[PDB]
């Protein structure tokens, strides 16, 4: 009955927004990540780090604003406000890209916060901690992409910038430089995300079209009561439908719902692994056997060679403006271009 | 050799489909 | 500089106005805490 | 029956067979180390530590034996290139042999502990049930760890009773195994100071001895025993996994950025050294110093050791590889034979021109030649029709200083272009592509391959930490929630404090 | 095509070893019943 | 000395066999191209 | 000797201590006033 | 071939800056989210019917 | 009798107050000219 | 307690949004960011 | 059902609510507005004004190229507009 | 269970299963060392990061001479 | 996809931000456009005789 | 030594396939 | 690769000897 237990008592009171011990970490960090993003996209430029406008104040819209990465010359500096780069000056901190590390790092500890909260509430309410386990996939994606990837590269500059169009540029960078669509770890991720959305739709649609008539209304939502014992739709009829339509069906409700956890979580973990490889430029860029043949045989052509020509175009046409610290000057005559275009 | 390998795996997947469908554990009620 | 109070004045006036309309029942609530 | 993913849970309450399985794991791992070493010895060419060092040959455990003082073969060679040494029993081969004998011995102990599983040591004297006093075990094992950590730093690393460790100069030219004196001042936290490694192991070795002694004598607080489920061996697996993925992230990082314990003669250069033209600056520094003292161009560059020039080459950049480009670096650009010499480009007006170097991000890169101020003066054009800067128009020549082509000049444009195409990779080498049938595509070094593996394993082991930690804290509902959990305990209001039934309103 | 000669055995073992592991477990499940 | 009390049977049902063979075959089909390279 | 960045380190470190202690002071205060009735 | 089609689509239509592809990403990301959510919430509240030696 | 100032009260205003201010700043911006 | 009816609060809030977002699309064509 | 906070639909249909918030909401809106109209937002955050991305006869980006001199570099660029 | 010579000798070291010190015991002291270790790791991280720069600590390969 | 079939394309903010003088101030959309250009100029590299890829 | 490249797969399968047959037969014998 | 193969098969045989001897079906008198 000492202070620790009294504070525990209070953090765990049942209220509109539960706090918990995890809330101490979560709520500051989430609110600051989110405030940093809103603040930067409304007011802060990327002129000195990127040569880019990036705030509403500068004339950008919701698709083009971003909190952009620090200049390449910052390396992996934590860029603390009080550190030797900004030397405590808030304005220069904003201009050097300090809000990017601010958001990334508060964001990471908020994500930890959030998963601890799923653990904390799961334990108080008396349920198994699988929602927390599942959220490990979002964390793996975040750390591998926003932290591990730029740490293997030259600087935070090549991390994703927090913005809609900026993330589009990151997509296209990865195509042109890493040939990431060719990476089987991305392919397993694609299968897990698209497999998840399929499973989400097909499971909802099935439950809704094997409902038991449990009321008299044309709106079938009323005829459910969350404390009823009985299943609200027929697993037997659902199983027959799919067996006859598709060949096989689920027959075990538990396996079904576990598989819905399994499929998208595993896919995200796989894509995180491949990004860890790309941190090192360990790309699935080429097939050697294809290159040997094509080098010797100019009539040999596949969709694989056609896509590398596109990559080579992406690199040369975007690198000067996307990597300004490098001072790339490509005279017109050196740009790869097909006929006419 | 690689063509044979690719086709061999694909063929095994089709045979598996056949057994998965027609030689499944039959779902039994209650 | 001067622009800081211009910006900040509507924020104080706003909170002053709320403080005065709510104060009676904020007093009550605080008393009920034992 | 047990699901397949749970077969090894039969060991949770069986300390003996748990020891047996840990013994078999340890046997397999010792056995791997010896097998790997013997394969590397059977494939390793020791004849040229300058242009065919271990890290070009896809050697993975050889650098780890060398790092701690194993440098020679019973065959008479050493990795430093010294000849007719007598390493003693602790040669590469004898290290391999020991690990294989250890593995055999561990296999036999594993059989004994599997069979004689029911030892009274493992029973609790009060209850008669299998029981491990994990808090005391920790103190014991920690005290051991600290003794070993202390001894490793106090005797092995200092050379007091041991060989020392690999140290080198800043440019990786003159490395060797040396005793290292501890650095006790603040530079001992400098990752590039080898004396810090010594000081770390002595200091932390004493702290573990003291901490081990505490954990042997002082029992855990009741609050913490209950909180952390300290009678449950899976809480140890949870915390142990956390410490291990923490450790794996650190060694991936120092492997990638470099530290005193990942030297470039055993693992290869880092990508940052290419990024910052680290070796190019030192080479230029030297050539200038030679010129100031009245040496000619030919003489200033001929004095550049080939080993330094070979670092200044992108094919040794660990960030130029690919995931499925397998094997040693030599399989790609070939076995390096000779520095060709420093290429100097000039245009028809006699101005020195500079090939823009390829950056690590680019699989392919155009050939652009700049003047000392960065103004484009020549390139290899893609579209020919409106080209202004062709070699043919600008009269670009290449002259070589040092190396194989020293004093040779080339003026026919297609030869000049061929060298400019190689110059984007840095310094130009002659390669043997025939011996290994090299395909010409850059592979990564053991520095790259190690970082990739350990970063990936660290990330995966994080999920393992989460899994087994969940299982420890939620053991009571592993199999399902209470079938008599009533709706008053999850519905809002009933209890002032969530889940605490003593706070009902 | 000039493909990695060891690709064949890598693929054969990649398929065979984990499949054989599952078949072993399935068959001895059936003989319990 | 008693025989060991902690031994358990293991099971793999037919549906788990099908699911696992499918997983392996599809993984092979995906990765084989990268092994041949 | 105490370089400018070692100075910022302590500034960073004192600020964290302040924010953290301030946070916990307030939380202990409120928890003491607004207890659960048992 | 699929990847070729989607790279060329981006060059000829700027599909990423198109809001209907953005809703598609939200449809597919969200679907995977809610798949995992739903699977994890149901799995989390399974009623103990089994021992720790059997699959739930 | 309901309380007025709660943890909920704080969560709400912790978001709503800057939002309205930010909406005001962003509306002014529509009238900036180059 | 329940004086100001909810449908009216919804309508007025609603139009207030329409106005703010309207101004934001108007500014896509005027001033900064308008290409002009 | 409830944790004893006052329901939101009770609060926002209540007269006292709108008595306070018809002042607090516009005042905040006008505050944010003045933050921009005064130019203060520019100076706090360092965001270029439309006339100060480049100098008159300049087309180089003033890109930070140094880590520890970076603050000094920005100041140099900014002087080159004054 | 089987007794063995070695087992009899090690017996005392696996005989206090379940024994705890009452209440919070040394927890406040543990907390202190945790706190020191965090600052210690902070310093080490920030030196490697060149966020903390120290006289005579040149975080470069050229700290080998 | 069905409506980009009739060439009603994604938002174009290419050069939407310019400064007081009229200098273009690039945004992340203009960087996207550099990537789009490199795809455009390279694809079907032998197939275009005239300067606009109109379909 | 310029040996036959298919020798490895032939030896590998030669061992594996019949060994696995026997192991399958044996394990399902013990479990009944 | 052939040296490794020969040594592997030989090593497997030595392991079989161990199990064949020490984990035989014990012979019993019925
Ligand atoms: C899942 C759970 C999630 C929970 C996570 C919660 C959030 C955690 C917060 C993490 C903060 C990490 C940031 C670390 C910054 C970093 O690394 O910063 C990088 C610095 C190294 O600095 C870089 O060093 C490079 C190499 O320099 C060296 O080489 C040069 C070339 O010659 C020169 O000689 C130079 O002087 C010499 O220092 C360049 O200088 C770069 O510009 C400079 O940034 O290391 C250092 O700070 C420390 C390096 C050793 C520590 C490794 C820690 C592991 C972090 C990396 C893990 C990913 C592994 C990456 C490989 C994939
Ligand atoms: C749980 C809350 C939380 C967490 C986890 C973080 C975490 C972080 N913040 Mg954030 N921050 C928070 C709350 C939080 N912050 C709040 C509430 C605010 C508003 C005030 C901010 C405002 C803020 C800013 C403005 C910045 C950060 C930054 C950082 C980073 C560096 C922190 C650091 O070096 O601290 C160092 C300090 C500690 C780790 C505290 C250790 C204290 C130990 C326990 C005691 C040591 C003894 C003590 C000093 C004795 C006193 C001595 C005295 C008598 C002389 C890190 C990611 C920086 C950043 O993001 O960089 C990009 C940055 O610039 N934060
Ligand atoms: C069929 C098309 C398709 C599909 C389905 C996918 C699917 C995927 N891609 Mg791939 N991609 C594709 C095409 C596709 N891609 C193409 C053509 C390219 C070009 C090469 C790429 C390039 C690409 C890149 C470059 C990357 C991916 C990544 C991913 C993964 C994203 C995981 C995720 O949801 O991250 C979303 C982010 C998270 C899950 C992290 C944490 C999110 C937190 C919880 C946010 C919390 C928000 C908070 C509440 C505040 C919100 C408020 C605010 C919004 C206002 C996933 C496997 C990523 C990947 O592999 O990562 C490992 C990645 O980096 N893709
Ligand atoms: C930490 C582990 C590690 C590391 C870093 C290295 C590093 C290296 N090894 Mg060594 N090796 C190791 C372990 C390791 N080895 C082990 C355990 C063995 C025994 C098998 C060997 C046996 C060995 C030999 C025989 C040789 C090497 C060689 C080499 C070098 C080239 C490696 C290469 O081409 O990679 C290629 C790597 C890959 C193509 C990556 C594989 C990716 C896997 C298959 C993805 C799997 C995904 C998974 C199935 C998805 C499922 C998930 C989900 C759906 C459930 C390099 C320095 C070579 C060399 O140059 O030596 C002189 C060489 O000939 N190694
Ligand atoms: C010290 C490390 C360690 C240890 C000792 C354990 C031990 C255990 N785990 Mg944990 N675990 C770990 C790390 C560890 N795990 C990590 C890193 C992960 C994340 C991948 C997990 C994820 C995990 C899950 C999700 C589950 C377990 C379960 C279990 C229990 C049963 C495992 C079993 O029977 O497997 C039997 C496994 C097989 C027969 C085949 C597995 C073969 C895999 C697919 C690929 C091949 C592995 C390869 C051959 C060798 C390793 C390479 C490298 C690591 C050296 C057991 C107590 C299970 C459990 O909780 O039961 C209650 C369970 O469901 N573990
Ligand atoms: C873009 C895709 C995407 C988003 C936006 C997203 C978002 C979210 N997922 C959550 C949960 C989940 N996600 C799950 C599976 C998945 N989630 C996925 C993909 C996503 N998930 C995928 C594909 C899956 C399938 C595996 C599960 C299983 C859960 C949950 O249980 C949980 C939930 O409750 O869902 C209802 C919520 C966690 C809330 C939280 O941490 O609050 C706290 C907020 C914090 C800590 C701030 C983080 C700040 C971030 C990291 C950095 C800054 C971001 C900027 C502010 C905004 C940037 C915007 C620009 C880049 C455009 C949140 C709504
Ligand atoms: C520079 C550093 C910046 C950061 C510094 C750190 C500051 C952190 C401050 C965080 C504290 C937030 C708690 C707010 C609580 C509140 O105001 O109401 C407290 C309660 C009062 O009302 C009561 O409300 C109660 C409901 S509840 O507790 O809010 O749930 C109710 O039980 C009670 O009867 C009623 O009287
Ligand atoms: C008009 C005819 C329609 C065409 C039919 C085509 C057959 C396709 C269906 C797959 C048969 C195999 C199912 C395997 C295994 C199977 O038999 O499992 C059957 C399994 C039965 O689930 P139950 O709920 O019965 O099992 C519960 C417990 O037994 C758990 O142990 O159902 C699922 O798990 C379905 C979810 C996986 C569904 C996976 C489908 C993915 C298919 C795509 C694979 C494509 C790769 C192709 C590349 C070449
Ligand atoms: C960074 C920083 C910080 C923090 C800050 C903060 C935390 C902030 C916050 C801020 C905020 C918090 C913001 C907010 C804003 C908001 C907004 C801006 C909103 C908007 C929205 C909208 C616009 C919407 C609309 C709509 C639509 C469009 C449709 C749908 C519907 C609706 C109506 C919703 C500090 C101080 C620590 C210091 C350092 C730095
Ligand atoms: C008995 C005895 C003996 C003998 C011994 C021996 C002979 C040994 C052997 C041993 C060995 C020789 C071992 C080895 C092993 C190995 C291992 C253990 C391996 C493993 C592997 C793995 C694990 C892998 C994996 C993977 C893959 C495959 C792919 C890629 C990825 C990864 C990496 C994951 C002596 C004489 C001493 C004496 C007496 C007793
Ligand atoms: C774990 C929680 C950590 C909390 C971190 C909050 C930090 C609070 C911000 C304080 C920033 C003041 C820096 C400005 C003054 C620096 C001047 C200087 O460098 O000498
Ligand atoms: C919803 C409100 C829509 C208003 C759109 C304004 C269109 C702007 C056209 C213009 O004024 O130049
Ligand atoms: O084909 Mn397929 O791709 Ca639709 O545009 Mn015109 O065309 Mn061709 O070029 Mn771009
Ligand atoms: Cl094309
Ligand atoms: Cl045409
Ligand atoms: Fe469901």
């Amino acid at each position: 009955r000492g202070w620790f237990d009294i504070l525990d008592d209070w953090l765990k009171r049942d209220r509109f927004v539960f706090v918990g011990w995890s809330g101490i970490l979560l709520f500051p960090c989430a609110y600051l990540a989110l405030g940093g993003w809103l603040t930067g996209t409304t007011f802060v430029t990327s002129w000195y780090t990127h040569g880019l406008a990036s705030s509403y104040l500068e004339g950008c819209n919701f698709l083009t604003v971003a909190v952009s990465t620090p200049a390449n010359s910052m390396g992996h500096s934590l860029l603390l406000l009080w550190g030797p780069e900004a030397q405590g000056d808030f304005t220069r901190w904003c201009q050097l890209g300090g809000l990017w590390t601010f958001i990334a790092l508060h964001g990471a500890f908020g994500l930890i916060g959030f998963m601890l909260r799923q653990f904390e509430i799961a334990r108080l309410v008396g349920v198994r901690p699988y929602n927390a386990i599942a959220f490990s996939a979002p964390i793996a994606v975040f750390v591998s992409v926003f932290l591990i990837y730029p740490l293997g590269q030259s600087s935070w500059f090549f991390a994703p910038s927090f913005g809609v169009a900026a993330i589009f540029r990151f997509l296209l960078f990865f195509q042109g430089f890493h040939n990431w669509t060719l990476n089987p770890f991305h392919m397993m991720g694609v299968a897990g995300v698209l497999g998840g959305a399929l499973l989400c739709a097909i499971h909802g649609a099935t439950v809704e079209n094997t409902l038991f008539q449990d009321g008299e209304g044309a709106s079938t939502f009323r005829a459910f009561n969350p404390t009823q014992a009985e299943e609200t739709y027929s697993m037997v009829t659902a199983n027959r439908f799919w067996s006859q339509i598709f060949g096989i069906a689920f027959s075990n409700k538990r396996w079904l719902h576990f598989f819905m956890l399994f499929v998208p979580v595993t896919g995200l973990w796989m894509s995180a692994i491949g990004v860890v490889g790309l941190a090192l430029n360990l790309r699935s860029y080429d097939f050697i056997s294809q290159e040997i043949r094509a080098a010797e045989d100019p009539e040999f052509e596949t969709f694989y060679t056609k896509n590398l020509l596109l990559n080579e175009g992406i690199r040369a046409w975007m690198a000067p403006q996307d990597q300004p610290h490098e001072n790339f000057v490509f005279p017109e005559e050196v740009l790869p271009r097909g006929n006419a275009l | 050799m690689e063509t044979i390998t690719y086709v061999f795996i694909f063929a095994c997947i089709i045979a598996l489909f056949f057994f998965a469908i027609f030689f499944r554990e039959p779902p039994r009620i209650t | 500089d001067w622009r800081v109070l211009v910006v900040l004045l509507p924020v104080l006036l706003a909170a002053g106005w709320a403080v005065r309309n709510i104060l009676p029942y904020a007093v009550k609530q605080v008393q009920k805490l034992l | 029956g047990l699901p397949w993913y749970r077969v090894h849970t039969v060991l949770i309450n069986d300390p003996g067979r748990l020891i047996a399985a840990h013994l078999m794991h340890t046997a397999l791992v010792a056995g791997w180390a010896g097998s790997m070493a013997l394969y590397e010895l059977a494939t390793f060419d020791p004849s040229d530590p300058v242009l065919n060092p271990m890290w070009r040959q896809g050697m993975f455990v050889l650098p780890f034996m060398a790092r701690l003082g194993v440098t020679g073969s019973w065959s008479g060679w050493s990795i430093t290139g010294e000849t007719g040494i007598d390493p003693g029993f602790w040669s590469f081969e004898g290290v391999a042999l020991a690990h294989i004998v250890l593995s055999g011995l561990l296999f036999l102990a594993a059989c004994w502990h599997w069979v004689y599983w029911d030892l009274e040591l493992f029973r609790d004297p009060r209850t008669g049930e299998p029981a491990l006093d994990l808090p005391k075990m920790f103190g014991i094992h920690l005290f051991l760890a600290g003794l070993l950590c202390f001894g490793f730093g106090a005797f092995h690393l200092t050379g007091l009773f041991g060989p020392g460790m690999w140290v080198s100069d800043p440019y990786g030219l003159t490395g060797s195994v040396q005793p290292v004196a501890p650095e006790w001042g603040p530079d001992g936290f400098n990752p590039y100071n080898p004396g810090g490694v010594v000081a770390h192991h002595i200091a932390a070795g004493i702290v573990g001895i003291i901490a081990g002694l505490f954990h042997i004598l002082v029992r855990p607080p009741q609050r913490l025993y209950k909180a952390l489920r300290m009678g449950n061996i899976e809480t140890v697996l949870s915390s142990s996994i956390a410490a291990v993925f923490f450790a794996a992230f650190v060694v991936a990082g120092t492997m990638w950025y470099g530290s005193a314990t990942t030297p470039i003669e055993l693992f290869g250069p880092t990508r940052y050294q290419w990024d910052s033209s680290y070796f190019q600056q030192e080479i230029n520094r030297r050539v200038q110093a030679s010129l100031a003292s009245g040496a000619t161009l030919e003489e200033a560059w001929s004095a550049i050791p080939e080993k330094l020039a070979f670092y200044d080459y992108i094919g040794n950049n660990p960030a130029k590889g690919g995931l499925f480009r397998t094997g040693p670096m030599n399989k790609g650009d070939g076995i390096a034979q000779a520095w060709k010499g420093h290429a100097v480009f000039r245009n028809k007006e006699g101005e020195e021109l500079f090939v823009r170097r390829m950056p690590a991000f680019f699989e392919s890169f155009p050939v652009i030649l700049t003047d000392k101020n960065g103004v484009v003066k020549a390139d290899i054009p893609f579209r020919r029709a409106e080209s202004k800067y062709s070699f043919e128009q600008q009269g670009v020549t290449v002259s070589f200083y040092g190396g194989e082509l020293n004093g040779q000049t080339f003026t026919d444009p297609p030869t000049v272009k061929s060298y400019a195409r190689k110059a984007i990779f840095g310094e130009i080498f002659e390669f043997d592509t025939e011996t290994l049938n090299s395909d010409g595509i850059f592979r990564t070094s053991p520095r790259g391959w190690f970082t990739f593996a350990h970063a990936v394993f660290a990330l995966l082991f994080f999920f393992g930490h989460i899994w087994h930690g969940a299982r420890t804290l939620f053991r009571d509902v592993f199999s399902g929630i209470d079938p008599e959990l009533s709706p008053e305990q999850v519905e809002w209001g009933f209890y002032q404090k969530v889940g605490d039934v003593t706070t009902r309103r | 095509m000039e493909v990695n000669q060891l690709g064949l055995i890598a693929t054969a073992l990649f398929v065979l070893v984990p499949s054989v592991f599952l078949i072993i477990l399935y068959v001895q499940t059936e003989s319990q019943q | 000395m008693e025989p060991n009390p902690n031994r358990q049977p293991v099971e793999l049902n037919r549906t788990s066999l099908y699911l696992g063979l499918l997983l392996i075959l599809v993984l092979a089909l995906l990765f084989s191209s990268y092994f041949f390279n | 000797t105490i370089t400018p960045s070692l100075k910022g380190f302590f500034i960073g470190l004192l600020s964290g201590a302040v924010v953290l202690g301030l946070t916990f002071a307030v939380l202990i205060a409120i928890s003491q006033i607004d207890k659960v009735q048992r | 071939g699929t990847f070729n089609f989607m790279i060329v689509f981006q060059a000829e239509h700027n599909i990423l800056m198109h809001p209907f592809h953005q809703l598609g990403v939200a449809g597919v990301f969200g679907g995977a989210l809610f798949c995992a959510m739903h699977g994890s919430l149901v799995t989390s509240s399974l009623i103990r019917e089994t021992t720790e030696t059997e699959s739930a | 009798s309901y309380p007025i100032f709660t943890v909920r009260w704080v969560a709400v205003h912790t978001l709503a107050v800057p939002t309205i201010f930010f909406l005001g700043a962003i509306a002014a911006m529509q009238f900036i000219q180059r | 307690g329940g004086r100001i009816p909810l449908w009216i609060v919804a309508t007025v809030a609603g139009m207030g949004v329409i106005v703010i977002v309207g101004l934001f699309f108007y500014g896509a064509y005027a001033g900064l960011g308008s290409s002009l | 059902g409830t944790t004893g906070e006052r329901p939101f639909s009770d609060i926002i249909t209540s007269v006292r609510y709108w008595v306070i918030h018809s002042i607090t909401i516009p005042a905040l809106f006008i505050a944010g507005w003045l933050f921009v109209s005064t130019g203060l937002a520019y100076d706090v955050f360092g965001t270029p004004r439309p006339d100060s991305y480049y100098a008159q006869e300049q087309r180089s980006i003033p890109l930070v190229t140094d880590r520890f001199e970076a603050k000094q570099q920005v100041e140099t660029f900014l002087e080159q507009l004054k | 269970a089987r007794r063995t010579w070695l087992g009899d000798i090690l017996r005392p070291l696996n005989s206090e299963y379940g024994k705890v010190a009452p209440g919070w015991g040394t927890t406040p002291l543990m907390a202190v060392f945790m706190g020191l270790f965090l600052v210690f790791l902070l310093i080490i991280l920030e030196i490697y990061n060149s966020t903390l720069i120290l006289d005579g600590v040149n975080v470069s390969w050229k700290a080998l001479g | 996809i069905s409506t980009m079939a009739f060439n009603l394309n994604g938002f174009n903010f290419n050069h939407s931000v310019i400064d007081a003088k009229g200098n273009v101030i690039n945004t992340w959309a203009d960087i996207i456009n550099r990537a789009n250009l490199g795809m455009e100029v390279m694809h079907e590299r032998n197939a275009h005789n005239f300067p606009l890829d109109l379909a």
